[PDB]
């Protein structure tokens, strides 16, 4: 809080928005990239699968109840009934920021984004793993 | 062995002109409305889900399996 003024508001409710965000955008490629779109914003309900497995918690009632909130798309503690806010870990459903919910800073996301973007690719690269 | 692949033009397009008398509403062919309803149907997938929105995503891209089978065939 004290570094980070900008703060990225909501936990799980980013993810559905940043699903269908995306998944928004995804169609605009055409062809292969709207796939490369896709499972992206795929990849991301395992971060409210995980917490509402850590929590005995099941995302598919939690991660798809969250993609149900938006107006067109946005996380916020405006109104979460039409719209994406926060998170719990206990639940792991939208919740409100002065609430419950979730919360990260700004910058978490680039890196961890820009890591996991990197980490699936080059691995991938290789095929041989053999020896002389 | 090529007369065969002809007139089952012959009797295709008689059943499906045919077919285009019984049912005068007629709509693209070619599975062209299935891409739509996919987006269309998991368009759900993002209006519908306390849960099916995986369901409605399944549901939305088995449609396209069939001319992608033609496009891939």
């Amino acid at each position: 809080v004290l570094e980070s003024k900008s703060v990225v508001p909501g936990g799980g409710a980013v993810e559905a928005a940043l699903s269908i965000y995306l998944e928004n955008y995804a169609t605009s490629m055409g062809s292969r990239e709207q796939l490369a779109i896709a499972e992206f914003a795929r990849s991301l309900l395992v971060i409210p699968n995980t917490l509402a497995v850590n929590a005995a918690q099941d995302s598919t009632d939690l991660v798809a109840k969250l993609r149900a909130f938006h107006n067109e798309a946005q996380v916020n503690p405006e109104r979460k009934n039409l719209k994406w806010i926060g998170l719990d870990l206990s639940n792991g459903k939208p919740r409100d920021n002065k609430q419950a919910g979730v919360f990260e800073p700004t910058i978490v996301k680039v890196k961890s984004l820009k890591f996991a973007t990197e980490a699936a690719i080059t691995i991938l690269r290789i095929d041989d793993l053999i020896k002389l | 062995q090529f007369m065969e692949e002809t007139e089952r033009s012959l009797h295709d397009a008689i059943m499906i002109v045919r077919r285009a008398i019984k049912n005068d509403s007629v709509v693209a062919g070619g599975g062209a409305i299935e891409m739509e309803l996919s987006k269309y149907l998991r368009d759900y997938s993002r209006t519908i889900p306390g849960k099916q929105q995986l369901l409605i995503g399944a549901y939305a891209k088995a449609l396209e399996i069939i001319p992608r089978q033609l496009c891939d065939n």
